[PDB]
């Protein structure tokens, strides 16, 4: 029984994702997320090992939740008549990455080279699991303030990770590729890696480049905050509109701007204490 | 200038 194990609080956030409640498991007090999901609401399916059927973000969940990682853990879940209940990991003190930018505006360089590292990471590991995440953003982006710690969150989007073309796209169209808008085609990992680009150009200027379907396909990138060479190039070879011309994510971490990264308790010392 | 979420979509 979900009632007897969690004990339910304030609703955090509702929207396409479902509504989310902040919440804290009887046995030991851990804090968890909530998360509701209505059946009728779920467009993709998949199957677990035991061949149950249960949302695709379920599948992808369980793929990327063992061990220790920059991912957000699925602890559980529940099927009830209508929907399907997940419960997710809380991170205690945490603020999102997209509130995080409103407040603090344009990140210092130090402070996005920790964080986007640590967002590097955490997608290499979703595509070591098998998974494509599909929707990176600062919105899907939680900070441990405490630790220095980033977690991705928020699955609902993805898909198994493949070497073909996917068709077929439902995550946030600012940050999607010029070629899905074009042609309404990508390949995975070169997506990613345009996705990562206008991340970083929305932390070191305080909002994403592009707004319309016209300035996503035009190829140019403009700064509108002062940014290092090193750093316009990353961000720029990131949001080449070839997707062969994007870097690996090997060329990314060995990018002269990714050096001498912070430890995440260094980074939480420095700019979030 | 004007910042805002974009709902996935
Ligand atoms: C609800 N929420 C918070 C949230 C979500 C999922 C797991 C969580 C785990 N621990 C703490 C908080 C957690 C949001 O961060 C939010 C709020 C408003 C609008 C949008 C969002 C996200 C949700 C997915 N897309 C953007």
């Amino acid at each position: 029984p979900l009632e007897s194990q969690y004990q339910v609080g304030p609703l955090l956030g509702s929207g396409g994702f479902g509504s989310v409640y902040s919440g804290i498991r009887v046995s030991d007090n851990l804090p968890v997320a909530i998360k509701h999901v209505e059946k009728d609401r779920i467009s993709d399916w998949g199957e677990l090992p035991n061949g149950t059927r249960v949302p695709m973000e379920v599948v992808l969940l369980k793929k990327v939740s063992s061990g220790f990682s920059g991912v957000i853990r699925l602890l559980d879940w529940f099927e009830r008549p209508d929907s399907f209940v997940l419960i997710l990991e809380r991170p205690e003190p945490v603020q999102d990455l997209f509130d995080f930018i409103t407040e603090r505006g344009a990140l210092q360089e130090e402070l996005a080279r920790s964080f986007f590292w640590q967002v590097l990471e955490a997608v290499r590991h979703c595509h070591n699991c098998g998974v494509l995440h599909r929707d990176i953003k600062d919105e899907n982006i939680l900070i441990d303030l405490n630790r220095g710690e980033l977690k991705l969150i928020d699955f609902g989007s993805g898909a198994l990770l493949k070497d073909t073309v996917y068709t077929d796209f439902d995550g946030t169209r600012v940050y999607s590729p010029p070629e899905w808008i074009r042609y309404h085609r990508y390949h995975g990992r070169s997506a990613a890696v345009w996705s990562l680009g206008i991340l970083l150009y929305d932390m070191v200027c305080g909002d994403i480049p592009f707004e319309h379907d016209e300035e996503i396909i035009g190829g140019q990138v403009f700064f509108r905050q002062r940014v290092s060479s090193e750093c316009q190039h990353l961000i720029r070879w990131c949001l080449a509109l070839r997707p062969s011309d994007r870097p690996t994510f090997e060329e990314i971490q060995n990018h002269p701007w990714m050096q001498d990264v912070l430890l995440p308790q260094e980074t939480a010392e420095i700019h979030l204490h | 200038r004007k910042r805002r979420r974009h709902p996935s979509g």
